[PDB]
């Protein structure tokens, strides 16, 4: 039942008495385990004996914290001008990639498939590739068609390079259109690997025949890798402009993922121009801002472009941003802008104002390897303890480097780093190690729910930082890098602490002796 | 045809002019203009064909159709995405197939279980990994009732035999372990995953209780093809028990393995999604002699038609009961129509969804005085297009598996007042300034089925069509 | 007791057994009313019966939502270069004014008193003034000493203008130090009145005798009025630079309220220069961005400076930002910048993307008159209903214009506007009209707690927008004006809605059928 | 003096050179360097003088001492800020004088009641307004035990008579209605507000239960002058009760009218804050023959000295109980010193607070191996500087009512490792790069009294002093 003046959606409609009885009555027909048994099993999953069994897994994966290569290749491709991502292979993949980015960015995502089916499974997808490049060119008129693969095309061994060579010899795709390509096998690496593989494809396509000279142009190239905060592309362009140091981001989807709602759909908008990618080899140097995933990128820079590839850390937090600015200054010969020094000092001030609420807080965190490394380093700088650090797609060399950095800090003494482990592993850790909060993406909401069900004292609240963020709006517009980004982070961490403390102290007559007005 | 039908045939020619001539001629056969006289589409439209490469279709794969649509929703079973990590991740909790239960303990729908294939598994195969996986699953998730294995693209291509694994594990576990060969390259869309899933249910589940004692009633029924999106199947089930029927099972929104095994004991199968679950309904009519019928719980007109035609399968008692259910919700339905009809009447709607909703929601829109000017499906078959003809006005554009190019070009020309479609279309049309409602996930709202749903539907359509923000697309100085 | 590894602060130390027992024992010594009697009286304070009694008050004020004049004067004064706020009167006031801003901005606040004591009711405070200006000069070396007054001095009737002319003539203070003054009685109007009276003193001191010519300088002046979000000062300069229209904020404290923590204390930073104030009459016009409180400032612009004082609404929301920009374009003859059109269209896209969660949501809000009118307007533009609207310091003219705006909108049909009411009145309206959410300053946390004590079903969650904000950190850095500020308000509102909906659906096995991953 | 004392005497001369001649010669008598051989300050320092005009003193006013400090905390009485709006608004819930109770129902400390003078009240007086005000309070807040009227500046200036109102309203309600003439222009600081408040307690509260029965015990005490900042009074009372005493009243943190009325029946008054409540302790000694003693519950050395001295006023059972209580907490004290003393010893501290804390926390810093290099008060009297003298090393700068300018100059020159002071000083010194702890509000932590407080205290000094941010004030290219 509904009233005309008080329409309820699903929640809280199903809380009504009639549906609670419907549920009670449906339950007799499902042969449900009894309540007591389900409670016993739930409690058992919160214990250290269960955690032990959970860490014995060697085959089963439950609630992974990573996606497949081609997703990353699509995102890299979207960052170049007038580019259409094209995933050679099965069409279900593309429907999913588009949806996954649609829900995080709340924006339209252009990507096509060449729809390989059972017929292509025996003949190979060459006819699909020819006809697919022809149709895509006609309908969508891109300057660039950026080709990646699905797992079906990888398993059958489609010879991508030969297929596109035929399409161009045989007139399926005009000579005007560039067609960079990369193999992006889903059963290797993750979405961050696909981004790097796609980047490599663009470098080969646009500069493999150039005779470059580092420093012909007095600029720096910046490479982000897989990055889903629009603010981070914009902050880097802003900081470089304040340094007065020419710069090109190589792959920048921040304009096509933020077009205006003005009556017109714009498929293409902004992005790195062909001129920016072709003149890359003449820059002073290219800085690879997520080092752990830009592996093939680092080889382009050093081996193809003969540039230094000056190591930099992800520019997250106060010391990593100082290091990026010092690197830009010493490579460029230009002084750090007073506006950037001023900004630094404002961030320091925020850190000092808020240090008594963060000091000694214990956090669990998960995400991609560069992000986790940078966030962990910044928590250490804040006097916080990153007690449970997980990166499902990190490798052992990354884990050694994490442990070295934790070992050198007072705040990393109780910290444990886990790779090749998923969110069901992370759930056990939240019940066993009980940090104060957890930092992660929207899949973390299910762990917060599970911890709360053990009790209000066991709840570990989620702080949303990462990808994907599907259950809050417009967090993709934030910045997490540079000093602007560090201010956002500090602000999110200390207000998470305060919101949780106000909740804990808001019981009238019971815990509100400490419901203070001033914090 | 009428003037509208002529403008629409001329729009069709114009839109298709951009396509290379082989694809143009193939796409011409996927669109037509309706005729109210027509009972069958005949040669006028073709469908369920492969998609044209490179056109940005909205279609998904067989895996989506099997794991995502049919088996995913069964709460008491764990579903294993067998293959590389992607498919299960993207489909993890995207579809609002509501259920109640204790997630990870007695209900497993929002968990993503996967065998995360690495290059070693492609090289030497995954059946040993899968067997071990099932052992670990049994240990860590003891309350499952059953386990399904949804194959992703590489499984079939590498020569794996999951049916041996499934038989072997089931005997060791003593619970149904069901193998689905729903690799995404099979078929042309989600639709073949439905069919594969129905045949798996016919062979591995449905007979499990044959000859077992089951206490029946004369009013036993099964709801078939209702995936409880936003609690739609709960909003349908409350009315069928309010009419005096006993809903012994729901397929598969908030459904269990036990309910599916009990289904062969009912008196009647009520099929809501024809497209996905007509195969098993037809099978239960052939083999168990259970009759079935299609119904439609969208809006007060279709609800009252369905309730009366279902209750005419039983006797005067249930027939009376239908009349008393309908009369008791009348006042509710009248005040919803009074309030929201005036706000909505006369506005024009373009619909484009999967395989059932584009025709099924028409009556609810017409109960609010709105008109459909274009209706399309991603993957319906010719029998769905047959089933659409009666509900369309003369000259309506009726089309199949449209590219994004086509969908935008129909919208810009027809200038609908409102569009109902999916998430992949939503943010395009919103930038074009066309009010849009997500008609797969109900835009995080619903339910829309049944009497409680119609009030939510009406409120939602009004909220979006008449929002103040749609007047602000153009800066005032322009 | 405390354990060494896990030291507990006040909460939750006082939850331990030993303290619960200590409290049980102390209560026998207080002659406490019976818990049942207390709960009966709580329950009664939540009813309509009590609300009727509460709204019959004529003499008692409970939890006011306004402050006194001199607070406003101090804030106005801080916005001028090398200025030292000086409050002639009693020193208790100045401790309180510095504290109040310290806790909102988390920054140092320079203000001085002349410490008037019992000797001045009979003798006047001329001696205090003479010595106070001499000492303030010597210690702090200002260029400007901005003189306002406490209520003691108002009652007493001290003649500031005379005392100041006697201080320079006798040599207590140097003649090249500028000494603007204003009477700021606390028993008239509120802190917004004080800001406007202080601004009229500055304009008299720097422009009284000037032969101005509007349009001699092709610039616009902007006057914000009492405004405590740093971001709003910054966004206005940023938009004016994009428009390419020269501009001066007259009173801009954003630099002195945000100095860096770099090893030095700087008492003075940035702020409106004396040149800018002296040349103010030659601008094309002066825009008064909070019109309801800038009453005397309007007389300055119009009567002293002979400028139009083009009327503009507070630039909060889409439509009021459009209006401000067309007004700047009309007065300057310059076009609206393309990057502003782009930002406007990204705001529209945000409002379209989040419309379904906000439409039809009911809000209670309170604050200052201009703030509350501007936020009400923008809530109406989003399709939300401001059902309970309160401004303690607002007048009947403002109330009439509010009801006019509300009666014109489809979304203002159930809206009730209250003036000269306080937060104890607001607390009764939250219990009887129960909006979904309330918008207000930190004092609203006590109402949230009270509505949560009646039951989880009746809790009205606070959304923090306004002043002061004491129980969260760094919110004073945000923006609420322009398109950038409207993006902040939209994201805050929709995420508050989704935070509450997540909380309500997070009960494992009971309400978590609607605990959706995607929203 | 020694080489520190000499450096400090030249520092004094160097900081006072900026003052105009009148002021400079006056401000020189408000500083001194300490000499361990002196037992009273004599002529070396003057204090409790009027503030120099315009120097940016830290001091507040009489209303702050009376409403803010003494009466504000009593949770069972509603306290009316009588005057214009500003005062009660700035002081609403800013001091963490903790209490337990149901806010606005049986406890009223975080509500701001005020007569909100408008111009009409100034011109025509506010006495009729105040009388109506109290009638509205009784209707809407029926569980108060009593009502206090805290006068703001204008009240005495316009000729109001609040004693007449209180008397008339107290008969009418039949509850104490207490009038306080704590207008902010009286006195030079918060200090006279204390004195005015104790004098009101003396006449309107303390005699209320005279002649009436009370079941007394031999171990009955009152805690005088502990405002339960962060629950300090509770962390103190626990030890007194564990020693076997019965804490009949606490003044006034978590304090009630009832407890204050029962105070005249105690056996011993225990004064923590000498400055604010010595007046009433002295009067109860003279009128009721109740001895009183100062004590200090900051840090393990002071707590054990206080417990022993307090127990020594009773008999052998309580002397034994003091020894047991010390013994029970010795393991917790040892673990705190072992963990935090190494992280803090050697470090220098500068303290600047109101009227008690600048001397009272020194033993706690000294238990953590820290040294105080300068100590000042805002509004203390010469008897407070006398009590500070035993706890200072030779040549320590000791000062009174310093301007912001002076404090800044003292910090720049002395370069303390840590500063403890108030909210008005905090953000200036953090920008200078000096670790700072709020030593009035405990920087929203605490309690710091008692054995439980000392743990928190040590954790908090370590947190701020050794925080890693302190190393980043200088950009690394600078
Ligand atoms: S697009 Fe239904 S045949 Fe299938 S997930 Fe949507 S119109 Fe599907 S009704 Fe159903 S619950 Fe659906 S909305 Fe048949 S199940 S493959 Mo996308
Ligand atoms: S500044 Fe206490 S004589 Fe008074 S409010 Fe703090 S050093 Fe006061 S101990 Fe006390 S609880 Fe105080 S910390 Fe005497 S009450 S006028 Mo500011
Ligand atoms: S010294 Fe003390 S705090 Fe000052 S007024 Fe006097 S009692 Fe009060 Fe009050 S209303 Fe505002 S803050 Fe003042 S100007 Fe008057
Ligand atoms: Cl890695
Ligand atoms: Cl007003
Ligand atoms: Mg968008
Ligand atoms: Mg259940
Ligand atoms: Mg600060």
């Amino acid at each position: 039942s509904q009233t005309i003046d008080k329409i309820n959606s699903c929640y809280p409609l199903f809380e009504q008495d009639e549906y609670q009885e419907l549920f009670r009555n449906k339950r007799q027909l499902e042969e449900a385990h009894d309540a007591q048994r389900v409670q016993e099993v739930f409690a058992w999953t919160t214990t250290a004996e269960y955690e032990a069994l959970n860490f014995r897994r060697e085959a089963l994966t439950v609630d992974p914290a990573k996606a497949c290569q081609p997703l990353g290749a699509v995102l890299c491709s979207l960052g170049f001008a007038n580019t259409l991502p094209y995933v050679h292979g099965s069409q279900g993949c593309v429907a999913y990639f588009r949806t996954y980015f649609n829900r995080h960015f709340k924006e339209p995502i252009a990507c096509v498939s060449d729809s390989m089916t059972e017929d292509a499974a025996v003949f190979g997808g060459n006819n699909n590739m020819n006809l697919g490049l022809q149709n895509a060119s006609a309908l969508y008129k891109p300057e660039i068609i950026a080709v990646s693969t699905t797992c079906m095309a990888e398993v059958i061994g489609d010879d991508l390079q030969a297929f596109i060579a035929n399409a161009k010899k045989d007139g399926f795709v005009d000579s005007s259109i560039a067609v960079p390509h990369a193999h992006t096998p889903s059963f290797i690496g993750s979405h961050v690997t696909g981004w790097d593989n796609m980047f490599e494809g663009f470098a080969k396509t646009f500069t493999a025949d150039y005779q470059g000279q580092p420093g012909k142009l007095p600029k720096l190239n910046l490479v982000t890798g897989f990055e889903t905060y629009l603010g981070n592309f914009r902050v880097l362009k802003r900081m470089m402009e304040q340094m007065a140091v020419p710069c090109s981001l190589l792959s920048d989807p921040s304009e096509v993922l933020d077009t205006p709602a003005d009556g017109h759909y714009r498929m293409y908008s902004g992005g790195t121009t062909q001129q920016e990618m072709k003149e890359a080899p003449d820059a002073i140097d290219t800085l690879l801002l997520q080092p752990w995933q830009l592996l093939k990128s680092k080889k382009v820079v050093q081996e193809m472009w003969n540039q230094p590839a000056t190591e930099v850390a992800i520019p997250l937090g106060l010391a990593a941003t100082d290091e990026l600015l010092m690197t830009v200054s010493q490579l460029s010969g230009k002084p750090i802008a007073d506006a950037l020094t001023l900004e630094r000092g404002r961030l320091v001030d925020m850190m000092l104002d808020s240090h008594t609420w963060l000091h000694g807080k214990k956090f669990g965190l998960y995400g991609d390897p560069d992000f986790v490394m940078g966030l962990t380093r910044f928590l250490l700088e804040l006097g916080c303890e990153p007690t449970v650090i997980l990166s499902h797609n990190a490798n052992k060399r990354w884990q050694k480097a994490m442990n070295k950095m934790l070992d050198a800090s007072p705040y990393g003494r109780d910290s444990e780093v886990f790779i090749n482990c998923d969110l069901w592993h992370f759930r056990s850790l939240m019940f066993t190690r009980q940090p104060d909060f957890m930092i992660g993406n929207s899949y973390g909401k299910f762990i917060q729910r599970d911890t709360l069900a053990k009790g209000k004292a066991f709840e570990v609240p989620l702080i949303r930082l990462g990808f994907p963020l599907f259950d809050r709006h417009h967090l993709h517009r934030q910045t997490t890098w540079g000093y602007e980004g560090a201010m956002n982070i500090v602000t999110t961490l200390v207000n998470a602490v305060l919101e949780k403390l106000d909740s804990d102290t808001s019981q009238l007559g019971k815990t509100d002796y400490s419901f203070d007005l001033v914090r | 045809t009428n003037a509208t039908g002529e403008r629409n045939l001329a729009l069709i020619q114009e839109v298709l002019e951009v396509f290379p001539e082989t694809a143009r001629k193939e796409r011409r056969k996927h669109m037509m203009v309706s005729d109210p006289k027509m009972k069958s589409v005949g040669k006028c439209i073709i469908s369920n064909r492969k998609s044209q490469p490179g056109v940005m279709t909205v279609r998904g794969c067989a895996y989506a159709g099997s794991k995502g649509v049919v088996f995913g929703p069964i709460k008491d079973m764990a579903h294993i995405s067998h293959g590389p990590v992607g498919c299960g991740q993207y489909s993890r909790a995207g579809r609002r197939n509501y259920y109640t239960g204790v997630s990870g303990v007695d209900s497993f729908g929002t968990l993503n279980f996967t065998s995360d294939f690495q290059e070693r598994d492609i090289v030497f195969g995954g059946d040993k990994k899968l067997s071990k996986l099932i052992e670990e699953m049994e240990l860590l998730f003891p309350l499952t009732k059953g386990i399904t294995i949804q194959s992703e693209c590489p499984v079939g291509l590498i020569g794996d035999d999951i049916s041996a694994v499934a038989n072997a594990s089931s005997k060791a576990l003593d619970k149904p372990v069901i193998p689905v060969r729903c690799e995404g390259f099979r078929g042309v869309s989600q639709s073949l995953g439905h069919h594969i899933a129905n045949d798996v249910v016919r062979d591995w589940i449905l007979n499990n209780r044959e000859g077992q004692p089951f206490e029946t009633t004369p009013y036993d029924v099964a709801i078939i093809g209702d995936y409880n999106i936003g609690g739609d199947a709960w909003a349908s089930r409350i009315l069928l028990e309010e009419m005096g029927l006993r809903v012994v099972a729901q397929w598969s929104g908030d459904g269990t393995l036990v309910e599916m095994e009990n289904t062969p004991f009912v008196k009647l199968n009520l099929v809501h999604c024809y497209r996905s679950m007509n195969y098993i309904a037809r099978h239960m009519e052939e083999k168990h002699q259970i009759p079935w019928m299609e119904y439609n719980f969208f809006g007060p007109t279709k609800i009252a038609e369905s309730l009366r035609k279902i209750a005419d399968q039983f006797d005067d008692t249930i027939r009376a009961n239908a009349e008393a259910v309908i009369a008791r919700y009348e006042g509710q339905m009248a005040a919803i129509i009074a309030k929201y009809r005036p706000r909505l009447e006369g506005r024009k709607v373009l619909l484009y969804m999967g395989g059932l909703r584009p025709r099924h929601v028409i009556g609810a829109y017409e109960d609010l005085g709105m008109e459909i000017i274009a209706a399309g499906y991603e993957f319906a078959h010719n029998d769905d297009y047959d089933r659409t003809l009666p509900d369309l006005k003369e000259g309506t554009l009726l089309f199949d598996d449209a590219s994004s190019y086509e969908l935008e070009a129909f919208v810009k020309a027809l200038k609908p007042d409102l569009i109902g479609s999916g998430i992949k279309e939503k943010y395009i049309f919103q930038k074009m300034g066309v009010p849009f409602r997500q008609m797969h996930s109900w835009d995080y709202s619903g339910p829309y089925h049944g009497y409680d749903g119609f009030a939510i539907f009406a409120r939602d359509m009004d909220m979006t069509l008449n929002n103040p923000a749609w007047n602000e697309l153009t800066a005032p100085w322009l």
